[PDB]
């Protein structure tokens, strides 16, 4: 009585709700505010696409004793820097330290996937460089990037430390579920692991955006 | 427009909380059904910590949210 196809059934529609939701809010374009809203449906749309194609049964893997769902972290691979893309473009951020940002990112959940496809107790030391990489791009959302969006208007302004907020909060959990769970030591059943995955997802994404789009609407009905 | 404190956030907390609680006693349930004390032990084990884990993420959304 918990059906780990419907957890990632209910997160698909979740997923797709949100990406129907920002669509529509982007009817009504602006020069650059179409951009964010393209992001958000791209966001939750590769979301609910990994969602669906892991509810049929692809991507579970055997990975000595447990269950690998590569395709979620094909996602996140896909799906976080299209968030730190959207945090860059409300602080005002440069190029290059840009690229930091994105490719520290990328160090962080590469680190995350290979660590989960390796069976022995290497895959720890694979773990601690996301870890060292992730204390990286957290810096650059509280120091750089928050004392580049301190040149801003006030609506921008408070709807990044918000966003920067919830990102820098919840981003640290998934680091907690990865040890105490299945990739590493497996105290969470697979059904909670993959609740509170498919919890985390659902929020940081759909509701990320629900912020986004009722920010917008207020600073400038 | 919702309560002061958007009567959004914690009624839609309440609710998924609720929920990953139907998630957990299921488990201990079916884990219980086999006779071994064991692999209750287990399922308690985890939903206490993804109820933990969960108040982390309903105090992160309501921290971040207010
Ligand atoms: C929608 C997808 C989201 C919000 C993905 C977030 C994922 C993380 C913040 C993952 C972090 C991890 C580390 C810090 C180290 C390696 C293990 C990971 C991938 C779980």
């Amino acid at each position: 009585m918990v059906g780990l196809t419907t957890l990632f059934w209910l997160g698909a529609i979740g997923m797709l709700v949100g990406t129907l939701a920002f669509a529509w809010a982007g009817r009504d374009a602006g020069s650059g505010e179409r951009r964010y809203y393209v992001t958000l449906v791209g966001i939750s749309g590769i979301a609910a696409v990994a969602y669906v194609v892991m509810a049929l049964g692809v991507g579970w893997v055997p990975v000595a004793e447990r269950t690998v769902f590569a395709p979620r972290y094909i996602d996140w691979i896909l799906t976080t820097p299209l968030i730190v893309y959207f945090l860059g473009l409300l602080a005002g951020l440069d190029s290059r330290e840009f690229g930091i940002v994105i490719t520290l990112n990328t160090v962080v959940m590469l680190a995350g996937f290979a660590g989960a496809m390796v069976p022995g107790i290497e895959r720890y030391a694979l773990f601690g460089m996301g870890a060292v990489a992730f204390l990286g791009l957290v810096y650059y959302l509280v120091g750089p990037m928050t004392e580049s969006a301190s040149q801003r208007s006030s609506g921008i302004k408070s709807l990044y430390v918000r966003l920067r907020n919830l990102t820098v909060i919840l981003w640290a959990i998934y680091p907690f579920i990865w040890l105490l769970g299945p990739p590493g030591v497996a105290l969470l059943t697979p059904t909670v692991d993959v609740a509170l995955i498919v919890y985390l997802d659902l929020v940081t994404k759909v509701g990320f955006g629900f912020i986004a789009l009722d920010a917008a609407a207020t600073l400038r009905a | 427009i919702a309560t002061g404190k958007m009567g959004a956030v914690f009624i839609f907390v309440g609710a998924l909380t609720v929920l990953f609680g139907a998630i957990a006693y299921g488990e201990v349930t079916a884990a219980a059904a086999t006779g071994d004390a064991a692999a209750v032990q287990e399922a308690a084990v985890s939903a206490i910590l993804g109820l933990i884990i969960l108040l982390g993420i309903n105090l992160g959304l309501v921290a971040a949210t207010l």
